[PDB]
């Protein structure tokens, strides 16, 4: 009839030995993943016009300016891809939509603060819980097994990519600050009215329409950023540089998947599919992927012509 | 909206926030133990912690004595600071000070807290204590730390 | 010979029996100085009635959380039931599970824990098979898990359970949780246990041996619902001390040849120390493994 | 005026045949001229209403609002005289029955505006009463099954008869 | 802006008690193990904390009797010592505080 | 506006009448008795022996 | 109003006229002043008739009580247990007569509203009517837009 937490009756013995076990079982259980397809891995098919692979899941560390061989200066930011893998498989006949789905999620939490299904659902796929959880419509030939683990690599430089995240939420706000409304002048006779929103509607119609700008809370909605291209990818933290500003406060995560524009579609053809194995590859990856326009930071200074 | 914004908005403005939390501040050097609202003490607690690192610094350090004389409004405090306070605490770098929730005041029902020095010479206050380790949960994880112990050194 | 369904009703009946004539014998009112002597509230004296008054009846006299919490009562220093009635006027002093050392507290839940598993192992097979619990070994608590030693009929030689069938006797104890039976003690003469269990070569052997090491040569027996069984030591109040319960594993004793020795394994925790389900996962997984005695 | 509570203690039920149950002890206890608001007053009773005394003290005794010390005590003392003169065994073994707050006799005074206006402002007093029965709290009434929605629709559909005829 | 109409006592009645108007029953509610008072599990009991400030303010008491004038804080540490009491190994150069009184139980001696 | 209770109530019990009067109360019984009279040890074994 | 008034179905007593009538009313009781103008009307009605009613009803029991009263009163019981109570507070002779001969027709049930003119234990003979009672049979009696083997 009382809540109660882990380390309610615990010892101080006790405390630091559970810290450390379920510390130990987690790394275990991610390091048990990292050779996917000596694991049973499904069947692997080649890439075909209108197939949509899996996306990922990045956490936002920042931004870094970054100059192109032309001279002009762009904004990156810095997308991590840490502890992204494949939860379950959903057939197209199953999730009763046009195409099949795939579950995917990252940035593992503690197992003390997750419900019990949620935690026994991990418990079977052996791995450690994450802290969200995004859908990806694919089709048939694009089926990841679950338990694969997924990295920056899967995107490559000269790629336009989508990324979904929760804006900064702002609470209450009024007219002027949510939807940008002229307000009324400080001065000259002006009683209690300097971001009042006015008038709202018609005398005629007696009532106010729905959908009418009011003040209200702002933010912590779901926002997608269109037609941003990947600049560069470190392979070593797994990092992505996508350009510009994405949706989002720092350290939060974000979803990214290929680019749904029209002028980018037919456009994987040379892109990895359905994912990159590094496990499986024949060669090894360079540290860091650049842009044919990119200047890297070693290389001499740029002399235009 | 207030992101990162650390500090909070306390008294008649930032003077009477200062001047607030140095008079709480001067007390609990003066009587090492005292009782306020939990919000202050929580302020405060900051404060109190930093003024034994610039205790430590020394007396002859001249900036140390110019904050200890702006933050001590009684005077007679600052040879206890510097040769008391500051000696006690010599071996420990950080947590002089611990802080607890004590029941609400009966004029206005606020959320009331108490602080104070750790090393006092007052009675201690009755602090929470965890579970002891003979109970049934604590020996049944006790059994198996000793197993498996045992199961990774063979 | 007799049906189980039978012999639940007559050992019932015995021990009915018994009780009426424990309170027959008994005179109509008499009156018990019982000193309260604890860290809570000292100097209380409860004036209560020779063996029908219990701790629990003292501890309603004070507050529910006395009730709630008091897993065990000390009685001139010696563990005492909660449910078991007053013989004489003495200092009462109440044991919850947090406290300093729980070691009787711990022990007697061990206890009552391997009586509600070892209930539902008759009621688990089928009828034509036959089932006769041998002991219940005082296995430590820090081993993991508590032990039960049955021994089945001839025809279930090889078989071993399987994950189901672990699943349908949690399943039972559950259900036996739910029902919330209080656990019922009885002290009895030797002679008396021995009728009772005149059916159960184990339980006589266990009786005797009770006998033996008691001067006055009489042995506790215990009650759950209809069943009926031979403990040593107090037990805990209900059933529904427990909280979360599971049968780890089943292990077969040796040597097999002059008898069959199945040692059913278990693990619970109370209310009052509930743990996380991960935590739980991995006492689960230790419990898995055997245990023996020192 | 009425304080027909304070009398509901003193009838007497004849004794009672072996035959028949145990009639549970009852008693009535109510503390006239609070200084509170029987609105503001009613939330407290509602609160510890249908729950066991001892548990009604522990809510009571960290709620912040005034009326509550005020109910504490009150139940305190019904609980003294329960087991002093109301035969009662066991002191924890009672529950609240009925808890409500009745309006009080007020005074009328001014509270001065603006401009030479004024407002009768009313000085607020309530009682509390509170019946405690021997005996633990009976269960809460459990949620309504989905089964027991399926045969109350099956009893609905087959008591339906043919309307104007015969 | 005024009322157009009166409001019934239906109206009032289902605003009034509404779910989230009552009181929320708190279940961080426990018994101290000392003392057997009620407590949370997050506040310090009561009793107990009461009982600290009283023996607190007559050791305070005591303080200022023997320091007897302000701005006088001592440079050295204080120990406080009960009736039949002596001063320690460890106990030398320091303020003593002397307490007509048998020490308590939980104040336990360094 | 000013009215109020009529809470002018003193505690008054039952303990003495106004003196300098002539009438007193009539008393019927004494409070105890005059002599106390110790009954003797084994009057119950004295009641067998009638 | 109806709504306002509990309504009852119509009924008889222990199937009443079935094998044979038995007269409801069974017992009358009068209330009647000797001196009062209110009672004149009782009193006369006693005189010249309560002595022909009585030989007409052999099975009602009929007392008169004279006692001061300020309102005259007749009260008849049936053998259901319902007691109605009416005043002879100034009324005449030939309504009193008429207001005593409705009391012993009535079946003592309650005069509130009837659901049904008519009441019938078996409101058919034939068999009430269900939904396959104008429904042909099919050869096996296939569903529609099914198949079989
Ligand atoms: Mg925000
Ligand atoms: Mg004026
Ligand atoms: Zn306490």
């Amino acid at each position: 009839k009382s809540g109660t937490w882990w380390d309610e009756h615990l010892s101080e013995e006790n405390v630091p030995f559970i810290k450390q076990l379920v510390s130990d079982e987690d790394k275990a259980q991610l390091a048990s993943k990292l050779c996917p397809l000596k694991d049973e891995p499904w069947p692997i098919h080649p890439w075909e016009p209108g197939s949509f692979r899996v996306g990922l899941i990045a956490l936002k560390l920042g931004m870094m300016p970054l100059w192109t061989k032309d001279g002009q200066k762009h904004v990156v930011t810095l997308l991590q891809v840490q502890d992204c893998h494949v939860l379950k498989y959903t057939s197209k006949e199953n999730c009763n939509g046009k195409m099949a789905t795939l579950s995917v999620g990252g940035k593992t939490v503690s197992r003390f603060r997750k419900a019990t299904s949620i935690l026994e659902f991990y418990r079977e796929l052996g791995l450690p819980p994450k802290q969200t959880v995004k859908i990806f419509n694919i089709t048939d030939n694009a089926a990841i097994k679950p338990g694969t683990p997924l990295y920056a690599a899967h995107f490559r430089p000269g790629q336009y990519v989508d990324v979904t995240a929760k804006t900064i939420g702002k609470g209450f706000q009024g007219v002027m600050k949510r939807w940008g409304f002229k307000g009324q002048p400080a001065t000259h006779g002006q009683t209690k009215t300097h971001r009042r929103p006015g008038a709202v509607a018609t005398g005629d119609i007696g009532r106010v329409w729905p959908g009418t700008k009011m003040p209200g809370k702002m933010g912590n909605i779901y926002r997608t950023e269109y037609g941003l291209k990947v600049w560069r990818i470190n392979t070593k933290h797994n990092i992505i540089y996508v350009n510009g500003s994405v949706p989002g406060h720092k350290n939060c995560l974000v979803k990214v998947k290929d680019s749904k524009l029209p002028a980018y579609k037919d456009l994987g053809k040379n892109l990895p599919f359905p994912t990159y194995f590094p496990d499986g590859d024949e060669e090894e990856l360079p540290e860091d992927l650049y842009d044919e326009n990119v200047c890297q930071p070693g290389a001499p200074s740029i002399t235009f012509a | 909206i207030s992101h990162g914004r650390v500090f909070r908005r306390m008294g008649l403005g930032p003077e009477s926030r200062i001047h607030l939390l140095r008079n709480l501040l001067t007390g609990l050097v003066r009587h090492e133990r005292i009782e306020a609202p939990w919000a202050r003490v929580d302020e405060m607690r900051g404060y109190a912690e930093k003024l034994i690192d610039y205790g430590k610094l020394g007396d002859t350090n001249e900036r140390a004595m110019r904050m200890a004389d702006f933050w001590l409004t009684e005077k007679d405090l600052i040879p206890k600071l510097f040769q008391v306070l500051a000696p006690r605490y010599k071996d420990q770098t950080g947590g002089y000070t611990r802080m607890l929730q004590i029941p609400n005041r009966s004029l206005d029902r606020a959320k009331m807290a108490v602080i104070e020095y750790k090393g006092n010479c007052l009675p201690p206050l009755p602090l929470p204590r965890r579970d002891s380790h003979l109970t049934l949960l604590n020996q049944l994880l006790q059994g198996l730390r000793q197993d498996l112990r045992q199961s990774q050194e063979a | 010979q007799l049906s189980p369904t039978e012999l639940t009703e007559m050992r019932n009946d015995l021990f009915n029996k018994e009780k009426a004539r424990q309170l027959s014998l008994t005179p109509r009112t008499e009156k018990i100085e019982v000193k309260h002597v604890g860290k809570t509230d000292p100097g209380t004296v409860f004036v209560m009635n020779k063996n029908i008054s219990t701790p629990y009846s003292c501890a309603m006299h004070l507050s529910e959380w006395y009730c709630r919490k008091s897993i065990l009562a000390l009685v001139d220093g010696q563990p005492w039931d909660m449910y078991k009635p007053l013989t004489k006027s003495c200092e009462i002093k109440f044991l919850t599970f947090k406290d300093c050392d729980p070691g009787e507290v711990n022990k007697a839940y061990w206890r009552s824990c391997a009586m509600m598993m070892g209930c539902v192992i008759e009621r688990a097979f089928k009828d034509e098979y036959m089932v006769n619990l041998v002991r219940a070994p005082e296995v430590p608590v820090i081993s993991g898990a508590f032990c039960y030693d049955v021994v089945l009929d001839s025809k279930l030689d090889e078989w071993m359970p399987t994950k189901e069938n672990l699943r349908s006797f949690t399943k039972d104890a559950h259900a036996l949780i739910y029902k919330d039976l209080p656990f019922e003690t009885l002290e009895v003469e030797a002679k008396v246990a021995l009728e009772i269990f005149q059916h159960s070569k184990y339980k006589v052997d266990f009786i005797e041996e009770k006998a033996s090491q008691n001067p006055e040569r009489i042995v506790k027996l215990h009650r759950i619902g209809d069943f009926i069984d031979v403990s040593e030591g107090p037990l805990i109040p209900r059933t529904s001390i427990c909280f979360q319960y599971e049968v780890s594993a089943v292990h077969n004793l040796q040597p097999t040849q002059p008898s069959l020795i199945r040692r059913f394994q278990g693990v619970s925790l109370p209310v009052h120390l509930r743990a996380h389900f991960t935590i739980w996962d991995k006492l689960l997984e230790r419990s898995r493994k055997m245990v023996t005695e020192d | 005026i009425s304080r027909k509570w304070e009398k509901k203690n003193k009838i007497v039920y004849p004794p009672q045949l072996p035959g028949e149950p145990r009639r549970p002890a009852e008693i009535y206890h109510c503390r006239r001229q609070i200084k509170y608001s029987k609105d503001k007053m009613w939330y407290l009773a509602k609160l510890i209403r249908g729950m066991s005394i001892d548990q009604a003290l522990a809510q009571l005794e960290f709620n912040d609002k005034k009326g509550a010390k005020i109910i504490k005590e009150v139940l305190l003392e019904a609980q003294d005289m329960a087991v002093r003169d109301h035969n009662v065994e066991f002191r924890s073994n009672l529950y609240i029955a009925e808890s409500t707050s009745g309006r009080g006799q007020c005074l009328k005074r001014i509270r001065y505006h603006g401009r030479g206006r004024f407002g009768i402002m009313e000085k607020v007093y309530c009682h509390y009463f509170v019946k405690l029965v021997e005996g633990p709290p009976p269960p809460p009434e459990p949620p309504k099954t989905a089964v027991a929605h399926a045969k109350e629709y099956i009893q609905q559909l087959r008591s339906r008869t043919i309307v104007h005829t015969l | 802006a005024a009322p157009k109409n009166r409001r019934t006592i239906e109206v009032n009645r289902c605003r009034r008690r509404n779910p989230q108007k009552l009181i929320k029953v708190k279940n961080n509610i426990d018994v101290c193990p000392e003392c057997g008072h009620l407590k949370q599990k997050h506040v310090l009991c009561a009793y107990c904390y009461e009982k600290v400030c009283k023996e607190t303010a007559e050791i305070r008491r005591q303080i200022g009797k023997q320091e007897g004038g302000p701005f006088k804080a001592p440079t050295i540490e204080t120990v406080v010592l009960y009736t039949g009491e002596t001063p320690s190994e460890q106990d030398q150069g320091k303020r003593i505080i002397e307490r007509d009184r048998k020490r308590p139980s939980w104040f336990t001696q360094n | 506006t000013e009215k109020e209770f009529m809470q002018h109530a003193r505690k008054a019990g039952l303990v003495i009448p106004p003196e300098k009067s002539d009438r007193s109360i009539h008393l019927a019984c004494t409070a105890g008795i005059f002599d106390a009279y110790v009954p003797p040890e084994g009057d119950a074994r004295i009641s067998s022996l009638s | 109003t109806a709504r306002g008034t509990p309504s009852r179905f119509l009924a008889s007593v222990l199937h009443n006229g079935l094998g044979r009538y038995v007269q409801q009313l069974q017992r009358l009781s009068f209330s009647v002043s000797r001196d009062g103008a209110s009672s004149r009307g009782a009193r006369e009605f006693v005189e010249r008739e309560v002595i022909d009613f009585a030989r007409r009803n052999p099975g009602v029991v009929i007392y008169v009580n004279s006692r001061p009263c300020c309102v005259p009163r007749v009260v008849a019981e049936y053998l259901n247990g319902a007691v109605r109570e009416e005043s002879i507070h100034c009324k005449s002779v030939e309504e009193i007569s008429t207001l005593v001969q409705k009391l012993a027709d009535q079946s003592g049930l309650d005069v509130i509203r009837i659901r049904k003119p008519f009441h019938t234990d078996n409101p058919s003979i034939q068999g009430q009517w269900h939904p396959f009672t104008n429904k042909p049979t099919t050869f096996r009696g296939l569903r529609p837009r099914e198949v079989q083997d």
